[PDB]
């Protein structure tokens, strides 16, 4: 659909976007509305008053699993003495389907660095860094130039607006790891170690960066921030009906006629995305399968396409939400090279700490790899299902690998035929020694 | 504090997890990164138990029993079938790229990969595919290194960073090429290294000193000395 | 060295059993009768033959992965090549 | 046989007090060595590390574990072609044939004039424009296979 019309109070992240694509600097955001969430939350709100604000406002957590950003921020200890606190932008961003933060950040930087602002005296976090990842060259030019401006005009660094709230406000390129956005390994990477995660509790909010507290949130909710603090919380809760809260970047992705991504309200179904915003598919393809929140969550099939997009519709039906990005897989597309490109990354992009993903994903990635060359033999499928099995939420040390076996567990479940057309040889996994008669098993 | 182990009532230290404290009591939970002087964190997924919500409860969950505390009116099961395919299927994942090594390793009869490979039954191989291999580092006259056969318990690490604080070890790479040693050949400057032969589960760290002469654990005549 | 004792040795087979490489076998022969007792005690040049015996095939160092002359690592069976961890590859 | 130069070093300390912990500007002093010399070479490990004040070990193990910290040779320019789902749907294979076929490489390799190292990387963020490339810090998208032998040779 072009006509697209995007007014500031049913597109609060998208409306002050250029037509050519362009950044929006320092002198145009602040001509369109920009620090004004800013000003009202530093002059007129305490910091407990800012953090009941957006849990009143049921922002949720826009990286995927949409924990509470107020309840999150609640969980910062109330001891005065702990004053070294740390807010952490997760800018990573690596999930295979998701492209949202790039544009959030590369067209419009001084909303993300809005966003900290409020979040950072919300949070009493002295410190504030931007784990961005090193691919996005574009978004730290602008994220940098961004900070300076607004630097040079006032709204970072010391006695911000005259209040005294001192904030100082960093960019940190990555060096190229999916796992370096899982936010205790995100830390663990920001204090220059090996992007290995963290066992929870205790969770980073009393312990996180360097033992202080700390609140890792994602680019979108903090680019949520400054628009429920400029127009209000029922503002925030009366532009969708819905228990998801406020408007999300969805976005058709894969073979469709107008891949993009664009600002919807929670509980937009699936089917209408698909064709009013990505224009069906394209010419010539059939809608088999689609993923609706990345890489790292279960397939769907054209039945679920009615669903609204929301996280207990999504849940409900076998999959989750993720990143509200769906990918379309048409028919002529096979799912076990599907399945088997999404275990390659997932099996390479393991942190390599605890035994099931390290171990059985690779194992998966050769049982998909004999099935695709049309070599596998009986008890593959089996062995991964038991793969799926025990690679789930509370087996594997983080949540890596959970979301690594949802698209085989739903692939197997919805497209089984393709999994057993690649069985074709007998098993085997023994040759003959000459001497010694073979234990004929039955 | 009061635990219930396959429905059997015992009295731990609530300060405690589950994986000392069901040792402690003579129950057998296979493990591999936990060590007694180093604490819990949780790598090698190995000594997963059945914990219910209450005595009423019969779904449970995987924990981790190294990671769990032994709190008050705790519920856990050992011998709760998912729980031992669980972990026969952990020993299986480190089986599959174990090198068929035991004849020629100085660690057989003294393994503990081998003792938890048992433990859990597996006995079955099942994968057909390749392993993956590692070239060895010299590490000096006193520690032979065969990087093969380790499991990545992280044990070691552990040990000779976090508690001895030596310098000149760690672990490297990434996803499942995982590696433990020295950043370069050389000798092993801790004063302390030679206990990553009985910290090591398998035999990676071996001692070469006892390699020169080597015979097994029960061939040994032992005493006890200062 | 390598000596049995065969003034002590059933001949029950539970060593060539034990073998993992095949190296003891029990052979078809019987004739073993001896003047002293101490001439049963067989060292390693009355044992080493010179051929394979009853498992004709069989190499344990084609399986083992460690590493001897004429096989390097990654040259085992099933045996992929070693990944160096300094490698571009992801 | 290694020394740090004099501007790697103002870089690198420049970057450990933006942080609490000098351990903290690891990754940043890898990637500011590999930028001025295109890896990171053994040496650099153990200059870091004295840099820093941490071991060489966890240097070595913090390069090692970042795939985007080239601890061999690469070539001038570094290929780095998509190898996720959304560029497999939208036929990223015809892309690696392409550049296969042109640089008489495999992924992993370079070439034999130092020109060019291919490299399959993750999800570039882009995949509403798939497939996607990126040589040293351009990303090239809407990728087809007759493109490949003209955006090659802008890359001298
Ligand atoms: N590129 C991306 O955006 C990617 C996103 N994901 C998303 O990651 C999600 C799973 O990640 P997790 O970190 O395991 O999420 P989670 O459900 O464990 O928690 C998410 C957030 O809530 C906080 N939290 C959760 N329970 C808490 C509690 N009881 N007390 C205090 N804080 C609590 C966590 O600290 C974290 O900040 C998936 O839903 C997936 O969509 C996954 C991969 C890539
Ligand atoms: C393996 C893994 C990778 C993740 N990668 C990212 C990421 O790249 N960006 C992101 O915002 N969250 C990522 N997450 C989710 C984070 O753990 C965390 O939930 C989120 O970054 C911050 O929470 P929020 O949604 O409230 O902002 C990842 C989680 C896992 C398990
Ligand atoms: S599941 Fe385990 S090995 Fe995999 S990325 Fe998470 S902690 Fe690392
Ligand atoms: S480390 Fe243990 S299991 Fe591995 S070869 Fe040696 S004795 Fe066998
Ligand atoms: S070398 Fe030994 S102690 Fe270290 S991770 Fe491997 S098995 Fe564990
Ligand atoms: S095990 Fe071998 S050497 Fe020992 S009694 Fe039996 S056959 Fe003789
Ligand atoms: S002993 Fe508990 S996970 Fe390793
Ligand atoms: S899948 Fe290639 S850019 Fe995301």
């Amino acid at each position: 659909m072009k006509n697209i019309i995007r007014t500031p109070e049913t597109h609060p992240l998208t409306w002050r976007l250029r037509d050519d694509k362009q950044p929006v600097w320092l002198d145009e955001y602040r001509s369109k509305n920009g620090y004004e969430g800013a000003r009202k939350a530093l002059t007129g709100l305490s910091p407990d008053e800012i953090v009941n604000q957006v849990k009143d406002a049921g922002l949720k957590g826009r990286g995927g699993a949409g924990f509470s950003t107020g309840l999150k921020w609640s969980l910062m200890p109330k001891d005065e003495s702990m004053n070294i606190r740390y807010l952490l932008c997760n800018a990573d961003e690596m999930e295979p389907g998701t492209y949202k933060d790039r544009l959030l950040m590369e067209q419009l930087p001084h909303l993300l660095v809005e966003g900290m602002l409020i979040s950072a005296f919300a949070l009493k976090a002295y410190r504030g860094y931007i784990f961005l990842r090193g691919e996005y060259i574009e978004a730290a030019v602008n994220l940098r130039r961004a900070i300076a401006e607004a630097t040079e005009a006032g709204l970072l660094g010391k006695n911000i607006m005259g209040t005294g709230f001192d904030f100082e406000l960093f960019v940190h390129t990555g060096a190229g790891r999916y796992i370096c956005g899982e936010e205790t390994a995100l830390i663990n990477s920001l204090e220059g170690r090996r992007a290995n995660p963290r066992s929870k509790p205790p969770f980073p909010a009393t312990s996180g960066a360097w033992g202080k507290p700390t609140c890792v949130n994602n680019v979108e909710t903090l680019c949520n921030v400054p628009a429920i603090l400029a127009n209000g919380v029922e503002w925030y809760q009366n532009i969708s009906k819905s228990k998801d809260a406020g408007t999300k970047l969805m976005g058709f992705s894969g073979r469709v006629k107008n891949p993009g991504l664009w600002e919807l309200p929670f509980g937009t179904t699936a089917r209408e995305i698909l064709e009013d915003y990505a224009g069906g598919m394209r010419d010539g393809l059939k809608f088999k399968a689609w993923q609706p929140g990345g890489a790292g969550t279960d397939f769907l099939t054209e039945a679920h396409l009615d669903l609204p997009m929301e996280f207990e519709s999504i849940g409900k039906a076998g999959s989750r939400l993720g990143t509200a990005l769906a990918m379309a897989v048409d028919h002529e597309i096979n799912m076990v090279s599907l399945v088997r490109n999404l275990e390659e990354f997932f099996a390479r992009e393991s942190c390599g700490w605890c035994t099931p993903c390290r171990d059985g994903l690779p194992w998966s990635v050769k049982i998909l790899r004999a099935l695709e060359r049309g070599e596998g033999q009986p008890g593959d499928i089996e062995t991964l299902e038991q793969l799926c099995r025990f690679l789930g939420p509370g087996k594997t040390f983080c949540a890596h690998a959970p979301g690594a076996v949802e698209p085989l567990q739903s692939a197997i479940k919805y497209f089984r035929e393709e999994f057993e057309a690649g069985i074709k040889q007998p098993f085997s996994n023994t040759h003959l020694i000459n001497g010694i008669q073979p234990n004929l098993l039955k | 504090a009061t635990i219930h182990v396959d429905g059997k009532e015992y009295e731990v230290n609530g300060a405690d997890n589950l994986l000392e404290a069901c040792l402690s009591l003579g129950l057998d939970i296979p493990y591999f990164c936990w060590h007694p002087a180093l604490g819990s964190v949780g790598a090698c997924r190995q000594c997963a138990v059945k914990q219910y919500q209450n005595a009423e409860d019969t779904r449970g969950r995987l924990v981790m029993s190294c990671m769990t505390p032994a709190s008050d009116g705790t519920f856990i099961s050992i011998d709760d079938e998912e729980a031992k395919q669980f972990r026969e299927s952990v020993v299986e994942w480190l089986m599959t790229n174990h090198p068929h090594d035991c004849p020629v390793c100085e660690e057989g009869g003294n393994c503990h990969l081998q003792d938890m490979t048992v433990m859990t039954g597996h006995s079955f191989r099942r994968y057909r595919f390749t392993k993956r291999t590692h070239r060895n580092q010299d590490l000096g006259p006193f520690i032979s290194h065969e990087m093969n056969r380790c499991i990545a318990c992280y044990r070691c690490v552990r040990y000779y960073k976090d508690y001895a604080d030596g310098t000149d070890l760690g672990v490297y790479g990434a996803h499942d090429n995982v590696y433990f040693g020295r950043p370069e050949d050389g000798t092993l400057e801790s004063e302390f290294s030679g206990n990553l032969v009985e910290i090591c589960p398998t035999g990676v760290f071996t001692d070469k000193t006892h390699s020169e002469r080597y015979n097994r654990k029960w061939d040994m005549q032992f005493a006890p000395s200062i | 060295f390598f000596r049995i004792n065969f003034s002590r040795c059933i001949f029950c087979g539970l060593c060539e059993e034990a073998c993992p490489t095949t190296a003891i076998q029990l052979t078809p022969d019987f004739e073993m009768g001896e003047y002293k007792r101490q001439d049963l005690v067989y060292e390693k040049e009355d044992l080493l033959i010179s051929g394979p015996g009853k498992y004709p095939e069989y190499n344990f160092y084609r399986m083992a992965g460690m590493a001897i002359d004429g096989k390097d690592k990654g040259e085992a069976e099933n045996e992929a090549k070693p990944i160096d961890v300094k490698s571009l590859l992801p | 046989a290694f020394e740090l130069s004099a501007a790697e070093r103002e870089a690198i300390e420049h970057e450990m007090h933006h942080y609490e912990d000098p351990r903290a500007a690891s990754i940043e002093a890898l990637k500011i060595v590999q930028k001025q010399r295109g890896w990171v070479p053994d040496g650099a490990i153990h200059a870091i590390a004295d840099v820093l004040g941490i071991p060489a070990s966890d240097v070595e193990g913090v390069a090692t574990f970042y795939s985007q910290i080239f601890r061999q040779p690469v070539g001038r320019h570094v290929i780095r072609y998509c190898d996720s789902v959304v560029c497999h749907i939208n036929g990223y294979q015809g892309i690696q044939a392409a550049l296969e076929k042109k640089l008489n490489i495999k992924p992993g390799q370079t070439t034999f004039d130092g020109r060019f190292t291919l490299l399959p990387t993750c999800c570039l963020g882009n995949c509403d424009k798939g497939p996607n490339m990126m040589i040293d810090e351009d990303t090239h998208a809407h990728l087809t296979p007759e493109a490949i032998p003209e955006l090659l040779e802008r890359y001298k």
